[PDB]
């Protein structure tokens, strides 16, 4: 924890302190070699982490102890508690908003040209001059058009602007092509021509 | 003042037809209902109602009604003339003596007749398109009896059929051999140029670059329309070196017997990866010659190549089509026949290649297709004849065509033109 | 990817599974309805590995449990957690064997086996790419002890690649609550060397004597021991299920465990244990891991391996370690105790890394070992099959239906000479 | 037949009070409803619950 | 002795500037040049792009090397590098057209040394200007009425240079771009006199 | 114009590449997702990252490296990390059995139909490399998928391509430790694959970098990882040359002609100075001379090898910094003075120097701290061979008595496979103890 902690911004800048750092003023070290308990190095078994940055955690009391432990701090893998980002330095992307708002604006635009209420021009009331089918006598000749109520088109409007800067978040995060886990569900629904990409969104969203 | 005349015959040709015809409305901002949106190059496709619409240079020709019918119920439904839709009333049910002599001679007076509208409009009429399924029995019938009779009414007019021959071993009828054969025989006298479009490989690309693990056929169509925009972008776009339909029977044909060639298509990608290459004229035409990209089941490694010529749609440049030009020739996994010296026609347009909203494509500013003619092809044919071998041996359901008009002998003909063909492939493939 | 599925017949395998999909189901974090309630999205990485999918977004076992008398399957059926097993999958005949070897394997057995074989043929084929098979029986009773190992030479003449784990629980002598356990035990041995791959043994005295020295409980249950039972095993397989420093599959350790192809029977153990009194004035280390890992008693058999010398050893540690304290351990115990372990294979210990402890834990082991230790059971076993056999009792009943003395005899003779070659390694000399 | 835990009171064992007729229970993630009980029951209600 | 603290402290600050080259010869002026600052020794960078197609032989122009101002025998700071300021590296003159957003970042964020980028110095600076008129009042109708000779309410960075200039008094191209950019409503240097009259006074 | 492609194979060498990939990036700037920043928008200069990486024309870069592997743990895994966007999707190429510490399965049974895509990928990396400089493999050799692979692997690249250079990052067991017990076949097998196909071969055993790691960087707990980001500074030190400016610059090219003088003796092993902790870093002078001398140290060997058991044949040593010519060469002649380490009598001079300036640069969460000076040495010596002799006692121990030979039997092998390789190494034995006699 004192990796990502120690050496802040405001120390960094304008301070004593750099990147790596004699970073001795922060807070306390043990300066190498030392016969003496620390209170956590022969319990908790700190991996990594020079000897400087095992005696900080411990005096610095950030630490975790018992023989319990309770789900989220315990399913940690070592590779994203190794190699996370770049942190402390200077202070990721922005997509799969662009593309979901793409999806709602082509939906936005087709269902807001269904021709609602009698709109349709003098033709398409009735079928196609040649159009074989049945045709029953005993039926109102003229189709009937119920089409979209003006608040489902408001409906989509609101949240496509919302998403726009807006709180709602970007939904979920996937992975790109050869992750081989479940992925939830392509199997039980078929969901069969739908582009691994729209795959992967459809169906952790549900 | 160029035009070109679409024949769209068996249900696989009408709905590939459907998915070419999105595509060209769309590429030339044709509403659906084919009205203008207040904004010529549409001309080779289109014909102007005097004020407004447009109809499209198509005729649509079947006997079961409910393509026709989901097509008329469909969203184009003011789109197409309503009396250029031809339905039956009986299919031919995959029997091709009943699409070629009991029911589709009564409908082709109708579809000649609605040719000789569309065509009398015309005035510069460059050629004619047909798509048909060769493993069903009303595409294949009716296309032969079409062919025969544009043949003997028109003549040099040139005709090219892109016909989608049933894969090696993944077939859905049972009796498709014998109908592609009789139809292979039918036509090998009577088209200029017939495409092979089978449907394995287009599957196996599908899987491999589209990361489409499940597709169905709208998936397929959608990329034979792209390829059927390649060939005639040229006819419509301006561009450097533009050619027309008829610079092709002069170029990918060495003989007149030898006609059947195969296509490919590059790039085909999802919108995952596009962007993280250049999509550079090299590699694309490199992904162009890989051999697992055929549009068709055919191993070209195992023969030699005759002709190949290439579009390229985009803002690709000729000093790059010359240097790939170059690292082809030098490369040694790919030989060409010994009477061919140089092997390449090359054609360059402007305009980028469209692309479909909601489909699988992303949008790239390269593209090229490739039409090959080589020696590989000859390995369909064998397979097929193995298969109408093991077939017509013990006369497995002869009666089935015998009984509506087919004379006994008429198999034996076509297997003997058949034999004739690939001992001319053997032929012409030894070097002097 | 990379899955496997599981097959449990008779009591024994079936009261071993349904505490061992409890274990998964609640090392995954799953309902007893089937419905995902996990934490983490490794949850759901590897969860093919066990468990196929539904409609309804539903999860089901890959597990088929097949038995000739139905009361131990309807009883199992209501257990908790038990409804998420197929009906379809239950598979049970209506005579029983009553603890015969014969009846198990040739008479009973041979008819019913159709359709746990259809059922076994189905599930291999819809996974993508089948690892393996594992099993989970006990050797003490007849029709377990037959019919399994029938299904198992069945299953192998059809999947000849295909890696071979069996769960073996011989009838120790002490505990013999039947009287026919050399007879049917032998002749489950007899088949199960031939075939099966990979075996691990259990002793239901070592459980006991495990849980009394170590967990120090008054009244041991049976849903104790199986619960240990279950863990140990899952052990082995939850590298498989969880990335790691140095992922070690279920052919890696078979590559690396067997010397010799007839030399396949396993000695188990699993760490730590401690008691409810005890389990907080300890703090998990390398060295308390692999001291109380490495001792005698730990081991889930009675066999004492410092008899004999240690052919062969794997560890799979898990949790969150590093290497160097974990191997520097096993070279400090390797030289340490060098006249245990036989000189003409150098370095022969297997240490692997699982990245995932189990639930309310740290760190853990599991063990295999390959030691000629094993051979006493043998001894034992053969000892009272042969006091059995020379008096000709209780044979009628074998003999009464369809097979003679020649297949005991032949068995006898394939034990003692599997024995023989077994210790001839515990001498041999470089 | 075995005691188990009820998630709707602080994850104790079940009481006999706690089976009502007329009320939802969970019983092990399960949900049922008990329709009628039989007059035995009403019986030992009637001499017992009545405090 | 070298200053191996700066090193360390500021090793990782480093500045980007587009600009424009003023020298000899009138055959090289419409090229660009990239500027690189790297303050850990006070060095400077200088390569040349070329754009697609052009014929030049684009390439690293001058090294990484440090030298200082001929004329005040002083090694050049990053308060010399602003941009639109005019800079002599030996013989090479360069007008510091413009800069990284990364660089304005550091700009605005780092007072008290870059006082012209400090939105509230400047605004503090034109109107301590205002001395000199009678009235605040008839200063401020003067001042709209000569930046917009037609009041449209939207003027250009040349026309609000200009008037400026026909005002006489000295803002430095710096203050300039400082008021043109924060008062720029949509990005696009076009400014809002009424936002800039209200922010005076009103 | 210069490129170099990097193939890694097995986990260690995934493990070993994200370690390399994660510094390059950090070296050059780029952020996990592929942008410079996003904040930075100039950019347009000073292409070096050309030599690793690729541009995509408009934003991002791709990496030039592939990496292969039969278990999908890692794969999936790194694919689900913080390089989820970085790395081209189908250049991870992953199967679906993994041989399982076998050689013979990695060799002759499941590789061949992975090896007809990897192949692929390589082709399809290379043609657009115009200046491609040659070849990088990373391999544990205790690990069956990886020998195999890579000893195959070599096999067809040494006739698809020929005359361009590759260099083999070996990692060989350590002489007592281990972790499987089936490594000496498998490692003998492939050395003799690998013997007459790679240009270079540089031994990497962990049991001396785990003594390097427990000394200097005073690290009582350590893991690969921190294995993985040594061995990846060292990578860094080694290409730095070719993307960085310098006084003397080297390429991969100026080693097949200073390092091996004969074509069978081309294993060399090497060390890094100075290692230590900022700690206590910055309380010393750190000066050339005394981290050549710390460099030199025998203990500080990155290989298990003792040179004092040995004469030297080459030194190829490089510097970067701020160092200074007089320097280099007071501490060369210090070093040529000191009677320690003798050179052979045909070599009066072995010593190939190299000069950066770029200093290395430091990785957050790491354990080296920043220092304006720094020295890799690569060393080919006669003190090798004895890690040679120990592995064949080993492998012979094991095939007295054909233990654990019907595994490779029974998946395609011939059975006297071993025999032309344990006469190779007696070979090989034998050349290093001719070579090492005086005139
Ligand atoms: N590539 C491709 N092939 C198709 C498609 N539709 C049908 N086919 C092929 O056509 C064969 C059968 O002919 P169809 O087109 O389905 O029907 P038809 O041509 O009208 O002949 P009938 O069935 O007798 O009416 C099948 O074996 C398919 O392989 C399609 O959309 N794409
Ligand atoms: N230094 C270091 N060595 C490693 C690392 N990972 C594996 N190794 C070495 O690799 C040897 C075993 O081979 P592995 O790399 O784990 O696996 P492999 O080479 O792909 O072959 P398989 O085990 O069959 O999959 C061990 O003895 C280790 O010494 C690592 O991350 N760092
Ligand atoms: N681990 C375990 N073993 C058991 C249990 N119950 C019985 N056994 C063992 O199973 C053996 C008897 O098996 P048996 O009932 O004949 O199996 P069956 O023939 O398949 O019905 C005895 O030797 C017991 O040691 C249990 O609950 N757990
Ligand atoms: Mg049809
Ligand atoms: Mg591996």
């Amino acid at each position: 924890n004192t990796t990502q902690m120690i050496p802040t911004y405001q120390d960094v800048k304008t301070g004593t302190t750099w990147l790596g750092g004699p970073t001795h003023v922060l807070q306390e070290q043990h300066i190498p070699g030392y016969k003496g308990h620390v209170k956590g190095v022969q319990a908790e078994s700190l991996h990594g982490k020079t000897f400087a940055r095992i005696t900080a955690e411990c005096l610095n009391n950030r630490y975790k102890s018992g023989f319990i432990v309770d789900d989220e701090e315990r399913f940690k893998t070592n590779y994203q508690l190794e190699y996370i980002r770049p942190n402390l330095r200077n202070n990721n992307n922005r997509q799969r908003d662009d593309e979901v708002e793409r999806l709602e604006l082509i939906k936005a635009q087709l269902n807001s040209q269904p021709k609602t209420i009698e709109d349709v021009p003098p033709i398409d009331r009735v079928p196609v001059i040649g159009y074989q089918g049945f045709r029953p006598v005993y039926r109102h000749p003229l189709k009937q058009v119920k089409g979209p109520t003006e608040d489902e088109i408001d409906f989509q409007a609101r949240t496509i602007l919302e998403l726009t800067k807006g709180q709602k978040e970007a939904p979920k995060e996937i992975p790109i092509v050869g992750y081989t886990g479940f992925q939830k569900g392509i199997k039980a629904e078929n969901m069969f021509g739908k582009t691994f990409k729209d795959l992967s969104n459809a169906s952790n969203r549900i | 003042m160029r035009e070109v005349i679409s024949i769209h015959v068996g249900q696989g040709g009408i709905q590939v037809g459907n998915a070419c015809w999105e595509l060209f409305c769309l590429e030339h901002g044709i509403q659906p209902d084919g009205q203008m949106p207040s904004d010529d190059a549409f001309n080779t496709f289109f014909s102007e109602t005097g004020a407004g619409k447009h109809v499209p240079r198509a005729v649509f020709l079947d006997l079961e009604p409910t393509v026709i019918d989901e097509v008329r119920t469909g969203t184009y439904r003011q789109l197409f003339h309503p009396e250029q839709l031809i339905s039956g009333k009986e299919d031919a049910a995959n029997n091709f003596a009943r699409g070629h002599y009991t029911i589709g001679k009564e409908i082709v007076d109708l579809c000649l007749d609605r040719i000789r509208k569309l065509a009398d409009n015309c005035t510069g009429l460059q050629g004619f398109l047909v798509f048909n399924s060769v493993g069903g029995g009303t595409g294949s019938g009716l296309g032969s009896l079409l062919l025969e009779r544009l043949s003997v009414d028109y003549g040099k007019k040139s005709k090219l059929g892109f016909t989608i021959y049933p894969s090696p071993q993944v077939s859905t009828a049972v009796v498709e051999p014998y109908n592609s054969i009789l139809s292979t025989h039918s036509l090998l006298e009577h088209t200029d140029v017939a495409v092979m479009l089978d449907n394995e490989a287009i599957y196996d690309i599908c899987r491999r670059n589209l990361d489409i693990e499940r597709p169905t056929y709208t998936n397929l169509n959608r990329l034979i329309a792209q390829v059927i925009s390649s060939l005639t972008a040229s006819l419509r776009f301006d561009g450097a070196l533009n050619v027309d339909i008829t610079e092709f029977q002069t170029n990918l044909v060495p003989y007149p017997r030898i006609h059947f060639m195969l296509s490919s298509y590059a790039p085909i990608i999802s919108a995952e990866k596009a962007y993280h290459e250049q999509l550079s004229v090299a590699e694309i035409t490199n992904s162009a010659f890989e051999p697992a990209n055929m549009m068709a089941k055919c191993d070209p490694r195992h023969g030699k190549y005759m002709a190949c010529s290439m579009m390229y749609r985009g803002d690709v440049v000729p000093k790059d089509v010359n240097a790939s030009i170059a690292t082809i020739k030098t490369k040694r996994t790919i030989q060409f026949v010994d009477w061919c010296p140089t092997g390449f026609k090359v054609g360059i347009n402007y305009q980028p290649p469209t692309v479909v909203p909601g489909g699988d494509l992303a949008k790239v500013m390269r593209a090229v297709c490739m039409i090959s003619n080589s020696t590989a092809i000859a390995e369909v044919f064998s397979r097929l004849d193995h298969k109408f071998d093991l077939m017509y041996a013990k006369r497995a359901f002869v009666h089935w065509y015998v009984g509506e008009g087919m004379e006994e002998g008429e198999f034996s003909e076509a297997r003997e033109d058949l034999a004739a063909l690939e001992k001319d492939y053997e032929e012409v493939g030894i070097e002097t | 990817m990379r899955e496997i599925v599981h097959i449990q017949g008779g009591q024994c395998g079936n009261q071993i599974g349904a505490k061992f999909w409890e274990v998964i189901s609640d090392e995954h974090g799953i309902d007893p309805t089937g419905t995902y309630h996990g934490d983490s999205d490794l949850q759901l990485e590897r969860i093919n590995v066990y468990y196929n999918e539904a409609t309804g977004g539903r999860y089901v076992p890959r597990a088929i449990l097949m038995d000739l008398e139905p009361g131990t399957m309807d009883s199992v059926r209501a257990g908790p957690f038990g409804q998420l097993f197929r009906p379809d999958n239950f598979v049970f005949g209506q005579t029983g064997a009553g603890n015969n070897w014969a009846k198990g394997h040739y008479t009973e057995g041979a008819e019913l086996i159709d359709s746990v074989l259809d059922v076994v043929r189905k599930e291999a084929e819809g996974c993508d790419c089948l690892q393996g098979f594992q099993i989970t029986h006990s050797l003490g009773g007849g029709t377990g002890s037959g019919m399994g190992t029938l299904l198992i030479s069945k299953v192998r003449e059809e999947y000849p690649d295909r890696i071979m784990e069996t769960f073996s629980v011989v009838p120790s002598p002490k505990v013999s609550d039947t009287v026919v356990e050399p007879y049917n035990a032998t002749l489950s041995v007899h088949q199960l060397v031939e075939n099966a791959d990979e075996c691990m043994v259990i002793d239901n005295e070592a459980l006991y004597d495990i849980c009394f020295r170590t967990l120090k409980l008054t009244t041991p249950t049976y849903g104790d021991l199986n619960h240990l039972v279950s863990a140990a095993m899952s052990g082995v397989t939850c590298c498989l299920r969880f990335p790691g420093q140095l992922n070690s599959d279920l052919r890696k350790l078979a590559v690396n465990l067997i010397p010799f192809p007839r030399l396949h029977f396993f000695m188990i153990g699993f760490a730590p244990l401690t008691s409810r009194g005890s389990q907080q004035y300890r703090a998990l280390t390398v060295p308390e891991l692999t001291q109380q890992m490495f001792d005698a008693k730990n081991m889930m058999c009675a066999a004492d391996p410092r008899h004999g010398r240690y052919l062969t050893a794997s560890a799979l540690f898990r949790g969150r370690m590093s290497t160097k304290e974990v191997d520097e351990q096993m070279l400090n115990v390797q030289n340490k105790n060098s006249s245990y372990f036989v000189e003409w294979i150098p370095n022969n210990i297997k240490s692997s890394i699982c990245d995932i402890p189990p639930k309310g834990l740290k760190m853990a082991v599991t063990f295999v070992g390959n030691s000629t230790a094993i051979q006493e059971m043998f001894k034992r076993v053969a000892e009272q099959f042969t006091a059995m056999f020379r008096r000709k009792a209780f044979l009628h009943w074998y003999t009464g239906e369809g097979m003679d003395e020649m297949e005991f005899t032949e068995a006898e003779s394939n034990m003692n000479d599997l024995v023989s070659e077994y210790q001839q390694y515990q001498d041999a000399t470089a | 037949k075995n005691r188990y835990k009820n998630v709707q009171t602080n994850n104790e064992y079940f009481q006999p009070t706690d089976l009502v007729v007329g009320k939802d229970v969970i019983i092990n993630g399960y949900s049922f409803r008990i329709l009628e009980c039989d007059e035995y029951t009403l019986k030992w209600f009637a001499n017992n619950i009545v405090q | 002795r070298k200053d191996i603290n700066k090193m360390y402290t500021q090793d990782q600050y480093i500045l980007r500037f587009e600009g424009k080259l003023i020298s000899q010869n009138k055959e090289d002026n419409h090229r660009k040049f990239i500027i690189s600052f790297f303050c850990g020794d006070d060095t400077i960078m200088v390569y040349e792009t070329a754009d697609k197609n052009s014929g030049i032989w684009g390439g690293k122009f001058l090294e990484r090397m440090n030298h200082n101002n001929p004329i005040n025998n002083k090694p050049y700071t990053e308060l010399d590098f602003q941009i639109g300021e005019i800079i002599q590296l030996g013989v090479y003159r360069f007008q510091l057209l413009r800069a990284d957003e990364y660089t304005h970042k550091y700009m605005k964020s780092k007072p008290e040394v870059f006082k012209e980028a400090d939105i509230e110095y400047t605004l503090n600076h034109l109107r301590k200007f205002a001395t000199k008129y009678k009235s605040y009042d008839e200063f401020m109708v003067l001042l709209i009425k000569n930046i917009d000779p037609n009041r449209r309410g939207v003027i250009d960075f040349n026309d609000f240079v200009v008037g400026l200039r026909r005002l006489g008094y000295n803002l430095t191209y710096q203050e300039i771009y400082t008021l043109m950019r924060y008062f720029d409503l949509d990005e696009n240097w076009k400014l809002d006199v009424k936002s800039l009259f209200v922010a005076l006074g009103g």
